């Protein structure tokens, strides 16, 4: 029938619906709050021997206090990153105070809504999630659906496996298990580690420790945290 | 589909829109003949006047484009008038941009380019009127040309256009193959007998309107009732 | 047609514009009109169907004044007809502003006709659904009267008619002997012809809008004084 | 939409139809000889009513760049007008390079307003271009969608296949002097149905001295002794 | 047919008949305009506990004396609410006074259909010189003064219940409990403070959040 | 369509005992291209009967009537 | 001749349909079925029969063949199935 | 039916179909009547209510001290026409300090609405207008249909079942010039009451009145302002 | 009704137009880029080798786009020409703005942004062309990038983009060794994989066009290996093949 940016006879907006279902095609992405540190992981399992792993860029910085993660079309996501980065610098230029996570997420959501409006523009098939420490201490996490909206979550769980991983998070999203930075990291692991085999090094974590720069977790330390998670799994017969 | 509905190339490798537009010229029920001569160029078209409530003073199909170029239209009268207006604008604009008067071949080339633009693109449509314009050109003698709804501008010595154009062209081909130059009498008599043999009505000197451009007399003489009657009397003698 | 009669930019397989061929049908369906070039002027006339007595005195009159000396009697789709009349008024005003004096009727008809043809040439816009006579008089150029069809071109008319019954009107128009009859008797005869044409045989009562231009009005195309042409309507009735 | 458009999964259906139209029927052979280039074409007018000195198939776009074409002559004009304006603009910007062969490649490249911006309906003409202002000749072909092909000898007519076969069999070769125009006329002869004559056949030559459309006198001279 | 501009063969252009039935997929919201003020109640309908309830908001204050409750595509609601704020601020800056809720609703209606039409319905409520007032604006740029309106998926049932539970001389205290009991009957789960939002309009107060997890004093009675 | 029957004229006129009479209403609009030699050619004038023809046809009409 | 129609049950028609259907089954009319009749605006007679069928199905699912005093369960199943019919 | 799809296309049988559908927009709307007099123009509009809780919506819109309109049809592109008419009247006030005569205003509206009837992608303004004005030639009532063909009227009504009101207005229109203000308003009230079904009856909450006279600037009376006119109803539903 | 292009999704949610264009990129054309220390090289397959050409453009697949990089298209030539022109314009605009050669990744990101825009908004066809880039910068040294019409570029070090790209990349994976790889052995690998993916053995030097980018003394030199050098490479490869085959 009709699959353009017009209202269907039953309501809805079918092109927007297709774009929202598109994110499935992509990768898992999880991330948590904790008042001490915001950590988010993507987990990628597909790097041939001839491609350079540097330029996968599944998680990127905006204003050295905000990081976003891809879920969906990589080209659309990268364009969104570039535009959001430019606007973040503009909001640094004016209003000299640094950008706020909610502000940049609102800008991304407004851009997506603008692109869903009118027939000319394809509705940006990328579901994003942005975390980071605000200027006033509190670290936050928003998830923006491709259509037009954003929502302040405690755990995001966006992409393939989203339903199962989100169920796992909401099952045991313990704040006492959040507590310390290492506890937060090990909670993000064994949660993202659940998705797919996650055996050797598929996990791709990312760390924002309060006012430090965006920390991309080193592979040996990632294996160390996996071993610690295995240790916690042990002694539980 | 829409190969035959819009101005796009056919899968067989043809352009059907202009092929149709040429038949629009035959539509409308009229014919016109143009004969270049040794020194003059005379054209003539029938004047189909249904009922006398019309003004035979203004029903004509021949016009002065400039002081030395005279045109005869064939086809839908609205498009014919539009193209006559365009040709007059082109002649005046040429005389303004360059000092000397516009050569007839150059004028026909510009009109053909306009028509070619029309057959290009898809928003507009070609104009269903084929124009035969004649004029004296120095160092060239009389000159006759034909611009068509496609953009192919050519045509010489003896050329005709309209419903029964093929028969007229055949007769004129016989006459030109008969190697003898036409003086400012034989040319007119040839055109008259050509059109009369095409539409045998013996041509009462009121149903055709002939235009003449000689070399010693420039300008587009729309020959009057008395002149056409004198030529008819001399021919039928 | 079927496939080819959707946009005016699509030529027919035989080479015809079915959009205009259908726009002529609206003029053929709408109520008729008539205009006769009298000896020293032009007299218009048009029956207007009073679709309901709720309407006031004759409104949306098929006659219009496009310029001081020029009048337009239109038939067909009345809204687009009025817009076209506005185009004509603007054209006349522009010509008067540029070249001075008054716009010659032949050139005015030619310009409005080229404008109409512009509206049938393209695809996004549609052909005008109206046909109208432009009548004018001046001492220098006598009286002229040009009819423009929804897509065609102006043509000089001694007498013309358009609308529901063109042939029925034209028969008696050609029966009438113009070119030596004054605009007074012509104003009588045009009403006579309109009343000869069916008014209530299948329709409602009709109003007789009649227009003048000529040396008896020193140009200055104006509606004929209806109070004094009610007797002309009476003579038509007889 | 308003460009060179209509490309399905692994195809350019509109462009392919345009090439089917450029199959045409005017043979219009071209040969790149050592001394220069010859572009010859067939002017087979319907009846004797038409004229041959009135319209031309070979157009000098500039001092030593000559141009011949294929089907859709109305499109070819517009194209050659655009080409003249482009060569003139280049010569005006880079002033006085006497640019023909260091400009022949460049004008063939600027033949992208040719087709990469088709204009809703793509052009329906394939054109051969010849230039010799580099000390060496150049024969290029631009087709309704592609780009400069840099031929040595080809044809673009109704029988272009066997015309090209004839060119290679008659060995377009490399040592051929400027008077390979005889071989060009022979190649036309193959794709020609009639006793070809001076007005019937139109040929331009571009040698290192410049470009020139051969007049009927020389064309008839060459046609004699064939 | 399918064209956003072409009229229906019968009486009324389509695709706006499609845009209007977007409040159906939208969430339920109710509003009562009493002489005391205006009570605006909605349901957040959180899908997962991890999402912060504060993030999901259907009621936003356009200004200190206008509150709006959306029902439908929150994406379009964002743009309409932003335009309402901009227009209210422009009017205040121009005329140095408080723009009427009717005028604000009129501006939003003008911007509603001017781009495919917006698919959100708004419940404006606020104080003015003509007492507290409430307006129901519709996706099809049509606005209507209302005293007790419902909108959303359960619009029919909620409005029918409101039609008989409402009376012309009620107060805020009765309005809130009526709206809340209707909401509980309308929704699927219970009216927990983390799931139900409430907005009060007062002649001598700016329109603030309802006690915030201290509003259980109005759900325990329920 | 009439030109079709016109070029039919080579339908073995020598062999075929077939002619075609054209009973038009008015010879006004008859495509004068169809009145040249080789065309329909001959036209015979028939109009409303004169007084003599009228009285004769009245007599023949009254023939069957015996009163 | 005589073209007539209805298929537009109001409150009274819906409650009378409830009565004639509750004549079947092991139900009685001590249930406040007027509440459900109001709950469904213009729910035909087909959907009323369906709601009665669903009430019986809920009773047998509960394994209680009793439906005369099984009114609260009657109301619960009817309202949840009205919810499902409107949006499932 | 293909030919009914678009406004631009023209039906083979004659008039286009989209315009004919546009009049159904005004047909599908609450009823309104408007009548002239010797000295006053009065509009009576049935304010259609959504539900008893909601208000009866707004009809009889205000334009200027001497002009007031009543809409019947698509409310969306009706406030737009109201804005246009207000703007034109204010423009006239601004340029030559005189109230814009209604006839000129109606011609402007007709020309403005004519263009969308011929421009592709633009729907016609499917709004029925009943303009009541007092120029220097006494009160005026004009009806504007979406087909852009306006009409002048002694008394005209538009809306659902407005034919009965039309018939009553026609049968009583002889006695309209010589009527007191209240007599004419009660004429209009009877005409409107004859429209809605017998169950419905006039109320102070569901009717609106627009009165403009020689010394009385345009005024919109209702409930309280209406009761004095509603008295003496002579109720025969 | 008027024709509207397809820049839309799928009921599933796929951009099947873009996917079809990307797959068609595999059809026609054949290029491969191999990255090695002190030199990174491109090999291209000369599709049409008709004897009536003259080879005066000096390059058909390989295009020099900047002082410090060179690209190679594998798409429709119409789009390839305009894309190369835009690429050179972008690189030179960066050079003007920053008075410094543009980093290869930034150049590729600009190009893929333009292709993403072309597939994103408006009724415009996606650029049906996929191209490789080899370059050198100050920050990352020799780099190789592959961009598909989807605009989703990738930083590769040994890849192919042509018709039998699957076979070529399988051969590259089998006989690719990082670190040890040098310019000469990189050339041997490139000619070997080209011989594998081109069915006719003993590939003529005319049917293969290869260009190597090397780092001279503080200056990037992009040399297109001419016929003699290419066929000498072919002869050395042939000697290696004969030796390996006979020694069994």
């Amino acid at each position: 029938d009709r699959a353009i940016t017009v209202f269907s006879p039953d309501g809805h907006l079918f092109q927007v619906e297709y774009a929202q279902e598109a994110v499935k095609k992509g990768s898992t992405a999880v991330g948590v709050r904790g008042r001490d540190i915001v950590v988010l992981g993507v987990e990628k399992k597909s790097v041939a021997k001839l491609q350079d792993e540097r330029t996968v860029r599944k998680i990127c910085a905006l204003d050295d206090n905000v990081c976003m993660a891809f879920a969906g079309l990589t080209a659309d996501a990268r364009i969104v990153i570039n535009r959001a980065r430019v606007e973040c610098q503009s909001h640094r230029l004016t209003v000299e105070d640094p950008v706020t996570v909610e502000y940049i997420t609102r800008y991304i959501a407004s851009l997506k809504q603008r692109y869903t409006q009118s027939n000319g523009r394809r509705p940006f098939g990328i579901s994003a999630l942005i975390v980071g420490f605000d200027f006033d201490g509190t670290p936050r996490l928003y998830q923006t659906d491709p259509s037009g909206t954003y929502h302040a979550w405690k755990a995001n769980a966006i992409g393939r496996g989203a339903k199962s991983v989100r169920e796992f998070l909401e099952k045991n999203y313990t704040d006492e298990a959040i507590e310390t930075d290492d506890l937060t990291i090990k909670l993000v692991i064994k949660a993202l580690l659940e998705v797919v085999q996650s055996g050797g090094k598929n996990i791709e974590l990312a760390v924002m420790r309060r006012d430090q720069s965006l920390k991309i977790l080193n592979p040996e330390e990632i294996e160390k945290y996996v071993a610690e998670i295995e240790k916690e799994k042990e002694e539980n017969e | 589909g829409f190969d035959r509905h819009i101005t796009i190339f056919s899968p067989e490798g043809r352009l059907y829109q202009v092929e149709y537009a040429f038949k629009a010229i035959n539509q409308g029920g009229l014919t016109s003949v143009a004969v270049r001569g040794k020194d003059c160029a005379v054209i003539v078209t029938q004047k189909k006047v249904p009922d006398k409530l019309l003004d035979s003073s203004t029903v004509t199909h021949l016009f002065k484009i400039t002081e030395n170029i005279g045109c005869v239209m064939t086809g839908m009268t609205a498009d014919s008038r539009s193209q006559v207006q365009r040709a007059r604008y082109e002649a005046a604009n040429w005389k303004y941009k360059y000092g000397y008067e516009i050569p007839v071949d150059m004028l026909c080339k510009r009109i053909a380019d306009i028509s070619q633009v029309y057959t290009q693109n898809a928003e507009m449509r070609p104009l269903g009127c084929c124009m035969i314009l004649i004029g004296i050109d120095e160092e060239q003698g009389p000159q006759v040309y034909k611009c068509d709804p496609a953009g192919y501008y050519c045509g010489f010595k003896a050329t005709a256009a309209g419903v029964k154009q093929t028969e007229s062209t055949s007769f004129l081909e016989k006459k030109v193959k008969k190697k003898f130059d036409w003086t400012f009498e034989q040319t007119v008599e040839t055109a008259i007998t050509c059109l009369s043999t095409v539409l045998s009505i013996d041509f009462k000197p009121s149903e055709i309107e002939v235009g003449v451009v000689t070399v010693e007399n420039p300008k587009f003489r729309i020959l009057t009732e008395a002149e056409i009657d004198a030529h008819l009397v001399a021919l039928a003698e | 047609g079927t496939g080819y009669d959707l946009s005016a930019s699509t030529f027919s397989p035989d080479g015809r514009v079915f959009q205009v061929e259908y726009a002529m049908k609206a003029v053929e369906n709408s109520s008729t009109a008539i205009g006769i070039r009298c000896k020293d002027g032009v007299v218009f006339g048009v029956e207007k169907l009073v679709l309901s007595k709720l309407y006031e005195e004759g409104s949306n009159k098929r006659l219009f004044n496009v310029d001081r000396h020029v009048g337009m009697a239109v038939a067909g789709l009345l809204a687009d007809a009025r817009s076209l009349a506005d185009i004509a008024r603007e054209e006349a005003s522009n010509f008067r502003s540029n070249f001075g004096y008054n716009i010659p009727l032949k050139h005015l008809a030619d310009r409005v006709a080229m404008y109409v043809h512009a509206y049938t040439l393209y695809s996004a816009v549609r052909p005008f659904g109206c046909s109208f006579m432009l009548g004018s008089y001046s001492v220098n150029d006598g009286a002229q009267l040009y009819m423009i069809d929804p897509s065609g071109v102006s043509y000089g008319y001694w007498g013309c008619a358009i609308g529901k019954a063109r042939q029925a009107a034209k028969t008696e128009i050609e029966k009438l002997q113009m070119k030596e009859m004054t605009c007074r008797d012509i104003v009588k005869e045009v009403a006579k012809i309109i009343y000869i044409v069916h008014d209530e045989v299948k329709d409602k009562a009709f109003e007789l809008e009649l227009s003048w231009v000529g040396e008896l009005t020193n140009g200055r195309h104006e509606i004929v004084p209806k109070d004094i042409r009610e007797e002309a309507e009476k003579y038509a009735k007889e | 939409f308003s460009l060179t458009t209509f490309s399905p999964s692994g195809k350019l259906v509109q462009i392919e139809y345009a090439l089917a139209a450029v199959a045409g029927g005017a043979p219009s052979v071209g040969i790149k000889a050592a001394n220069g280039v010859v572009l010859a074409t067939e002017k087979k007018q319907k009846s004797i009513l038409y004229d041959e000195r009135s319209v031309h198939k070979v157009e000098p776009i500039t001092k030593h760049i000559g141009l011949v074409y294929s089907g859709m002559g109305p499109d070819y004009r517009v194209l050659v007008h655009r080409a003249r304006k482009l060569a003139q603009q280049y010569y005006l910007v880079y002033q006085e390079p006497i640019p023909t062969a260091q400009l022949v490649q460049r004008v063939a490249s600027v033949m992208q307003e040719y087709t990469q911006s088709g204009g809703v309906r793509p052009f329906g003409v394939s054109l051969l271009i010849c230039g010799w202002n580099e000390g060496r000749p150049y024969l290029f072909q631009s087709d309704p969608s592609g780009a400069y092909f840099a031929w040595k000898a080809t044809a673009m007519g109704k029988n272009y296949v066997n015309g090209k076969t004839f060119l290679e069999k008659r060995y377009n070769e490399d040592l051929e002097l400027e008077d390979a125009i005889h071989t060009a006329i022979l190649t036309l002869k193959e794709s020609f149905e009639g006793q070809m004559t001076e007005d019937n056949i139109e040929v331009g030559i571009c040698n290192e001295a410049g470009f020139r459309r051969l007049t009927p006198t020389e064309v008839k001279d060459y046609l004699a002794a064939i | 047919d399918r064209g956003v501009n072409t009229f229906s063969p019968e009486g009324r252009l389509f695709q706006v008949e499609y845009a209007i039935e977007a409040i159906k997929l939208g969430s339920t919201a109710i509003g009562i305009q009493t002489s005391e003020g205006v009570c605006l109640a909605v349901e957040k309908r959180i899908t997962s506990p991890l999402m912060e309830p504060s993030s999901i908001e259907k009621i936003v204050e356009i200004d200190a004396h206008i509150g709006c409750a959306m029902s439908g595509l929150i994406a379009d609601a964002k743009t309409l609410i932003d335009k309402a704020r901009v227009e209210t601020q422009n009017h205040w800056f121009t005329y140095n006074e408080t723009m009427t809720v009717e005028s604000v609703t009129q501006a939003v209606s003008n911007l509603a259909l001017q781009s495919r039409p917006f698919g959100v319905a708004l419940l404006f409520g606020g104080v003015d010189e003509k007492g507290p007032q409430l307006f129901h604006m519709d996706p099809s740029g049509t606005f209507v003064q209302c005293d007790a309106r419902a909108i959303g998926s359960a619009s029919e049932g909620a409005q029918s219940s409101l039609q008989e539970v409402y009376h012309k001389s009620m107060t805020l205290k009765e309005a809130i409990k009526s709206s809340l009991i209707i909401l509980k009957q309308v929704m699927e789960e219970k009216l927990n403070a983390t799931n139900i939002e409430l907005a009060t309009v007062q002649p001598g107060q700016n329109f603030h959040m309802f006690t915030k997890e201290e509003l259980e004093e109005v759900i325990k009675d329920i | 369509t009439l030109m079709e029957l016109l070029n039919q004229m080579d339908g073995f006129d020598t062999l075929h005992r077939v002619k075609m009479i054209m009973a038009t209403n008015r010879p006004d609009t008859l495509d004068p291209a169809l009145l040249r030699p080789g065309r329909l050619d001959r036209k015979i004038h028939i109009d409303l009967p004169n007084e003599q023809a009228r009285l004769d046809i009245l007599k023949i009409h009254a023939g069957p009537i015996t009163k | 001749d005589r073209k007539i129609e209805f298929s537009l049950p109001d409150l009274e028609g819906r409650t009378h349909i409830f009565k004639i259907h509750a004549r079947s089954m092991s139900v009685e009319r001590d249930i406040r079925f007027e509440l459900l009749a109001r709950l469904c605006p213009n729910s035909t007679g087909a959907e009323i029969r369906s709601v009665c069928t669903e009430a019986g199905m809920f009773a047998i699912r509960a394994r209680r063949k009793i439906a005369t005093e099984k009114d609260f369960l009657e109301a619960v199943n009817k309202v949840i199935k009205s919810y499902a019919k409107f949006s499932a | 039916n293909q030919y009914d799809n678009d406004v631009t296309v023209w039906s083979p049988q004659g008039r286009i179909h989209q315009i004919e559908y546009a009049m159904e927009a005004v047909k599908q709307g609450s009823a309104t009547v408007g009548l002239k007099s010797k000295t006053h123009a009065v509009l009576v509009a049935l304010k259609r209510a959504q539900s008893e809780l909601a208000a009866h919506q707004k009809k009889i819109l205000h334009v200027d001290n001497h002009i007031g309109i009543s809409i019947a049809g698509l409310t969306a592109d009706a406030r737009l026409l109201c804005n246009f008419m207000r703007q034109e009247c204010l423009d006239s006030r601004f340029v030559f300090d005189r109230p814009l005569p209604v006839s000129r205003l109606v011609s402007l509206i007709g020309s403005k609405t004519q263009i969308p009837t011929q421009r592709y992608g633009r729907r016609p303004y499917g709004v029925g207008l009943l303009i009541a004005g007092y120029d220097d030639m006494g009160p005026h009532i004009f009806q504007t249909c979406p087909s852009a063909n306006y009409f002048d009227c002694r008394a005209m009504s538009i809306g659902a079942r407005s034919q009965s009101a039309r018939t009553y207005l026609e049968r009583h229109m002889s006695e309209f010039m010589e009527c007191n203000l209240n007599e004419l308003v009660k004429h209009g009230l009877r005409a409107l009451r004859e429209t809605l079904p017998a169950e419905q009856d006039l109320t102070t909450k569901n009717v609106s009145i627009g009165i403009v006279g020689k010394d009385l600037e345009f005024t919109i009376y209702d409930d309280d302002d209406v009761s004095p006119f509603l008295e003496g109803l002579e109720e025969r539903p | 009704r008027y024709d509207s292009r397809t820049t839309i999704f799928s009921p599933e949610g796929r951009l099947y137009q873009v996917e079809y264009a990307m797959e068609a990129i595999g059809h026609a054309g054949t290029c491969l880029g191999i990255l090695a220390n002190d030199g990174v090289l491109l090999a291209a397959e000369r599709r049409n080798i008709h004897k009536l050409l003259d080879e005066v453009f000096f390059s058909e697949k390989i295009y020099k786009l900047n002082e410090d990089m060179a690209c190679s298209v594998a798409g429709i030539t119409s789009d390839a020409n305009v894309l190369t022109n835009e690429l050179r314009l972008i690189a030179q605009r960066y050079l003007l703005q920053y008075q410094e050669p543009i980093p290869c990744e930034q150049l590729v990101t600009a190009l893929c942004d333009i292709k993403q825009a072309y597939t994103q908004f408006g009724g415009k066809r996606p650029f049906g062309v996929s191209l490789l880039y080899i370059g050198w910068d100050k920050h990352y040294g020799f780099q190789l990038y592959q961009s598909d019409p989807s605009g989703n570029y990738g930083g590769w070090k040994a890849t192919c983009i042509g018709n039998n790209s699957a076979a070529a990349v399988s051969m590259l994976k089998q006989d690719y060794k990082e670190g040890e790889m040098t310019l000469k052995s990189a050339l041997a690998l490139a000619i070997k994989v080209l011989n594998k993916t081109m069915d006719v053995s003993k590939l003529s030097a005319e049917k293969v066009e290869i260009a190597t980018l090397t780092r001279e003394n503080g200056k990037t030199v992009i040399r297109v290996l001419k016929q003699k050098e290419v066929e000498q490479l072919i002869k050395k490869h042939e000697e290696e093949e004969a030796k390996a085959e006979r020694e069994k």
